[PDB]
């Protein structure tokens, strides 16, 4: 699963969590198997 | 105020809505330590302190 | 006082579930001992532990 992100939202992205991306924009189960990855990507994404 | 003279505000008669605080991002951190920040809107208190 | 031994029989099971119900007081180390306590104050995550 794959998408970019605001860095202050990024503690949104793992079970049990609640806020406008764990609600509204993706969700993960809260028995989750898996490993959440992700890097500040200003050098590339900011326009 | 300053830390050493910690300003109390007692919160009393009224309706709050936890969830007007819980959704500004602005916040840092929201660690809750007997309840937690989704579950306060159906809750009801004695008092509140700030 | 004659019949000490069948009024003790009666008085260890009702001393028995009357402890047994006094321990649904007890905390244990949780938040409360009213289970509707931790399930209304408690998110999943938190409430389970």
């Amino acid at each position: 699963d794959s998408f970019v992100i605001r860095g202050d939202e990024v503690r949104q992205i793992a079970p049990g969590q609640t806020g406008k991306i764990a609600d509204y924009n993706y969700k993960l189960p809260d028995d989750f198997t898996g490993c959440v990855i992700a890097w500040n990507s200003n050098n590339l994404d900011s326009k | 105020a300053s830390v050493y003279a910690w300003n109390r505000k007692r919160i009393s008669n009224c309706v709050a809505d936890y969830s007007v605080l819980y959704n500004s991002a602005s916040f840092s951190t929201f660690k809750c330590y007997g309840v937690s920040p989704t579950k306060l809107n159906d809750l009801c208190f004695t008092n509140v302190y700030a | 006082s004659a019949l000490g031994k069948l009024q003790d029989v009666v008085n260890q099971n009702a001393q028995a579930l009357n402890t047994l119900v006094k321990q649904l007081s007890s905390n244990f180390g949780a938040i409360s001992s009213v289970l509707n306590d931790i399930l209304s104050r408690l998110d999943k995550v938190e409430a389970e532990v």
